């Protein structure tokens, strides 16, 4: 949409602050866009 | 020979200013000069000695010349 | 137009983001700016303001580039300068 | 002694914001507010006031070449308006 | 002393006012190619930026501060190992294409 | 585009560089100016002379556009001399193709200009077609038949100056397209630069820094034209051929336009007709031979001291030759000559070879 992705994709970690939050926690989920970002969480 | 397909070159950092924030004659004169008289300095000894001998050269065989047209050279 | 209104309402969904509004708003405007009146500024651009506005930050002026990576073709900067214009 | 002279120069009430949303009422947040930042300082002195000048933009480029990553980043800008300016919208 | 005209003639033929090392000013023919294409990262890398410093000051027709310039007891052929073994290689193969 | 605009060229090449794009332009101007003279140029003998006289009094700036033409000849020679003397001294001869077709676009503007000079049929039109062509007759066996074929007579005639406007009109565009061949060699390369050390790391484009630069360059070449043009148009030239021409009568002090004369003052310098003969041909074809006797392990002068000596002895040199050719064949300038056409030679095939493997010693390698 409107809204450019969190991150946009293409074709880090050195610290344990840069990696907390790193771990998975929750099961995937793929998304597919017209206009955004394609994202995958979990 | 296309820029993208040159040559392979790692870590160097270019900077540059545009044309419009800048003087296209800086130190014209003042730093121009110098560099002019190195130059002339660094060149001097391989290139004028040739025409040195030119010149002796010339002037010995003009000379040589009118001298054996008279009577009395 | 219809693009940025839609931006603008969808970003302010959630405490967190419109926490963050108001917050940076007050110190950048020093106020919190409705949607009505973005509303209002947005309704009011037409193709003569976007030309104008456009051609006054655009137009025959000087960029400022950043290049990393594979660039042997990134165009020199006097190239790139000339298509300002 | 870095940080204390940093932060005790810009850390200053009138600089900040609280800022509040989701399901409270303005009356408790002020309240709140009253009850645990009046403390805050309102005052560095007169010869502190940290004060932003305006900073040059200059036409130019930076290019760090580096042929061993595989895809090229280039950003490219003019000089924007600045906050405030209608022109932004 | 030839060595006393060595010096002198490093000095004349000025390649280390600009930076360069002797093997930066080779001519690069077919055998200089593959010798630069098989050097480690490092010296390939150095001999890019001594070579690119190079062509910059030649631009300005400018040459670096005296104490600056690639002095002659420590300028040291980096190629050579390369490029020897290079010129070994296709002389073997030469050889054998006559047989 | 890519011919062109982001062709890519060395950050550092000099004003010696320029010159490729100045005989572009004087191919130009001699093309452009030359055929405006032959839309009012006749060629027969009873009238070529007359009618130039007819250009350059009556035809609305008919003088300007022929001295334009004759001066133009001249600057063409300077821009082919520097040149060569830049593509000697800097190593670009390693780029073979692109130099041994320089070396027939050498060749040809000779014999283009060579041809020109016959137009006008005044006095040294008359006697440089009749040396020239009986060049041919040192050829054993049928050497002089070739010349009578190539005269279309016993003797230079009105024959011979109809095929020579022929001759003359149609080989400059020849030399063009020879020219569009020289520059596609080239660019599979890409131009050598004064370091004579490959530039791919530091290439920039060539448009707009060496266009503008090719501008400046072109300015300077009009200033120089213009001023022989406006000032001097006669400078350069020779009074022998404000005369008619007469073939009972070849003029004393005759002498060849002045960038053939280092050739004549090699080829007079020997006393045998085949000798001088083949010492010209040589004197030219020579420049074929420089890149196999190049010995040096760097491809430019820049970094090498004993060899841009022998350089400049060898610039020297043609100008001792050039002076020579302009002397009567008398004592001691008959001596001064031969020294001279020795020591061209002597430093081609031996000198700069020796200075480039005592360059080497010295640094090792
Ligand atoms: C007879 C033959 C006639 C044939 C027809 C003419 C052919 C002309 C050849 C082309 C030369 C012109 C050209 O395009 O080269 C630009 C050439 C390069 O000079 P530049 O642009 O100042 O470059 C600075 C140097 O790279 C940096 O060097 P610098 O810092 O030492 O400054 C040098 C400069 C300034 O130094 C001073 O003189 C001060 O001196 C000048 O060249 C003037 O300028 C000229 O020679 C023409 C300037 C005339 C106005
Ligand atoms: C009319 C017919 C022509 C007459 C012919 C007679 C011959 C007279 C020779 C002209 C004298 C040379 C002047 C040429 C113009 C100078 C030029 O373009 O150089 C610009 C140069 C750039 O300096 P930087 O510090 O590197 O950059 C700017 C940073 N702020 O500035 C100078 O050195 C001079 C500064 C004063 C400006 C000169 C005027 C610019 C030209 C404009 C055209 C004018 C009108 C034409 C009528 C001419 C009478
Ligand atoms: C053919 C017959 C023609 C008769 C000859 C006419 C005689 C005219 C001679 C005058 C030539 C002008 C010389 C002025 C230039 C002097 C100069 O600056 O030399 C030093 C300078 C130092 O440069 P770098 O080593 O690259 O280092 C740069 C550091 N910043 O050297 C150069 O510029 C070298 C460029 C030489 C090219 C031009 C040579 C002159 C041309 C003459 C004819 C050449 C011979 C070929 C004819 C064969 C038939
Ligand atoms: C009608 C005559 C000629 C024309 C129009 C012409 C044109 C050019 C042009 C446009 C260039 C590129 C610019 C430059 O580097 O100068 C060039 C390069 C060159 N030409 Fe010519 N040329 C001519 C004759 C010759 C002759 C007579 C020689 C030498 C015998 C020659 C040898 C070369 C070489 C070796 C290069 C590469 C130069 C380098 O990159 O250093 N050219 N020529
Ligand atoms: C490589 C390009 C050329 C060169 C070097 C050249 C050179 C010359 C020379 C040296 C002359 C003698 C000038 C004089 O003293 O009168 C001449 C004459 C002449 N040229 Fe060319 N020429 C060139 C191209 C052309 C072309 C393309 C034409 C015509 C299509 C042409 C037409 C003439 C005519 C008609 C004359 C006789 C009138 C005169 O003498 O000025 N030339 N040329
Ligand atoms: C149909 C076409 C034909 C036959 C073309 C032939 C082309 C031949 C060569 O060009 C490649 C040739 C022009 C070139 O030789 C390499 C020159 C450097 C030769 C220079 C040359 O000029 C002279 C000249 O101009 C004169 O003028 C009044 C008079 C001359 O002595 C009395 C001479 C002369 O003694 C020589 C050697
Ligand atoms: C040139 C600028 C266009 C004028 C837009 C003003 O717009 C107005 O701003 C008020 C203040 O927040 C709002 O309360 C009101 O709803 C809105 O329409
Ligand atoms: C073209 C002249 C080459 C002569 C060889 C140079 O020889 C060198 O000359 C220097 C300065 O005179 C001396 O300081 C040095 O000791 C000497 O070996
Ligand atoms: C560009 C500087 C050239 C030197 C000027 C002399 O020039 C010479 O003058 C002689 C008679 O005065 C002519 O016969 C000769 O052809 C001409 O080249």
């Amino acid at each position: 949409a409107a809204v450019p992705a969190t991150s946009e994709s293409p074709v880090s970690v050195l610290c344990r602050e840069s990696l907390r939050g790193q771990a998975a926690g929750r099961p995937l989920v793929a998304s597919v866009s017209l206009n955004v970002p394609a994202s995958v969480r979990y | 020979r296309q820029f993208g397909h040159l040559t392979r070159v790692r870590h160097v950092i270019t900077y540059s200013l545009s044309p419009f924030e800048q003087r296209a004659f800086p130190h014209y004169f003042s730093k121009g000069i110098p560099n002019v008289l190195r130059r002339t300095r660094a060149c001097i000894l391989r290139v004028a000695p040739p025409f040195v001998a030119f010149y002796l050269v010339y002037t010995w065989g003009t000379q040589e010349f009118e001298k054996s047209k008279r009577k009395n050279p | 137009k219809n693009l940025l209104r839609n931006a603008l309402v969808s970003h302010l969904d959630g405490t967190t983001p419109v926490c963050e509004d108001i917050g940076r708003s007050l110190l950048t405007y020093g106020r919190r700016i409705p949607l009505a009146e973005w509303e209002s500024r947005i309704a009011e651009v037409d193709a003569r303001v976007v030309r104008e506005v456009c051609s006054k930050y655009f137009y025959d002026q000087c960029p400022a580039v950043a290049g990393f990576g594979p660039i042997e073709q990134l165009p020199d900067y006097n190239r790139i300068r000339s298509g300002m214009f | 002694a870095d940080l204390t002279e940093y932060l005790s120069r810009h850390y200053k009430a009138p600089r900040m914001v609280l800022a509040a949303a989701g399901g409270l009422e303005h009356r408790q947040l002020l309240d709140l507010a009253q009850k645990h930042f009046s403390g805050l300082s309102g005052t560095y002195d007169e010869d502190a006031v940290p004060t932003l000048s305006p900073c040059r933009f200059t036409g130019s480029q930076i290019c760090h070449r580096e042929d061993g990553l595989p895809l090229a980043h280039v950003a490219i800008a003019v000089e924007g308006p600045g906050w405030a300016h209608p022109d932004n919208v | 002393w030839l060595e006393g005209i060595r010096k002198w003639y490093y000095n004349a033929a000025g390649f280390n006012k600009l930076g360069l090392m002797r093997d930066d000013t080779i001519h690069e023919n077919d055998d200089v190619k593959e010798a630069i294409r098989r050097l480690p990262e490092n010296l390939y890398d150095d001999r890019v930026f001594r070579i690119k410093r190079a062509l910059d000051l030649s631009m300005r027709q400018q040459i670096l501060p005296k104490e600056q310039w690639t002095k002659y007891e420590e300028d040291k052929s980096y190629l050579e190992p390369y490029l020897k073994e290079v010129i070994r290689e296709r002389k073997e193969r030469e050889e054998w294409a006559k047989k | 585009n890519n011919a062109f605009i982001d062709l890519p060229a060395p950050s550092n090449i000099s004003s010696w560089w320029n010159f490729g794009s100045l005989l572009g332009i004087c191919l130009i101007l001699q093309i452009l100016t030359g055929l405006f003279l032959a839309m009012h140029y006749t060629s027969d003998t009873t009238t070529a002379f007359s009618s130039v006289t007819h250009i350059c009094r009556d035809v609305n700036y008919g003088w300007i556009i022929r001295y334009m033409h004759a001066n133009g000849a001249s600057m063409f020679f300077i821009c082919l001399y520097m040149h060569v003397g830049r593509g000697l001294y800097y190593g670009s001869y390693t780029f073979l193709e692109t130099w041994n077709i320089g070396v027939i676009l050498l060749l040809t503007v000779m014999a283009t200009a060579f041809m020109g000079y016959v137009l006008p049929w005044g006095q040294m039109s008359f006697w440089g077609a009749t040396v020239i062509t009986n060049l041919l007759s040192a050829i054993p066996y049928i050497g002089t038949n070739l010349v009578e074929w190539i005269w279309g007579g016993f003797s230079v005639d009105k024959a011979t100056l109809t095929r020579f406007f022929a001759f003359h009109f149609i080989l400059p565009f020849i030399i063009m397209a020879i020219a569009m061949v020289h520059l596609l060699f080239l660019h599979e390369t890409g131009s050598n630069n004064p370091t004579g050390i490959s530039s791919d790391v530091d290439k920039i484009p060539f448009h707009p820094y060496y266009t503008i630069k090719d501008i400046l360059g072109a300015l300077l070449l009009i200033l120089a034209l213009m001023l022989l043009v406006l000032f001097a148009p006669d400078l350069l030239g020779d009074p022998d051929n404000y005369t008619p021409a007469n073939p009972l009568n070849t003029p004393p002090h005759i002498k060849p336009e002045w960038y053939f004369l280092f050739a004549y003052a090699i080829l007079r310098s020997i006393p045998n007709k085949l000798g001088g003969v083949l010492a010209l041909a040589f004197s030219i074809l020579i420049l074929a031979l420089i890149p196999l006797l190049h010995t040096s392990k760097q491809r430019s002068m820049m970094f090498r001291p004993l060899s841009q000596c022998l350089f400049w002895a060898l610039v020297a040199d043609l100008l001792t030759l050039t002076w020579i050719g302009g002397q009567p064949v008398e004592h001691p300038y008959i001596t001064i000559g031969q020294l001279a056409s020795v020591l061209y030679f002597l430093l081609i095939l031996v000198l700069m070879p020796t200075a480039g493997t005592i360059e080497n010693k010295l640094l090792k390698w």
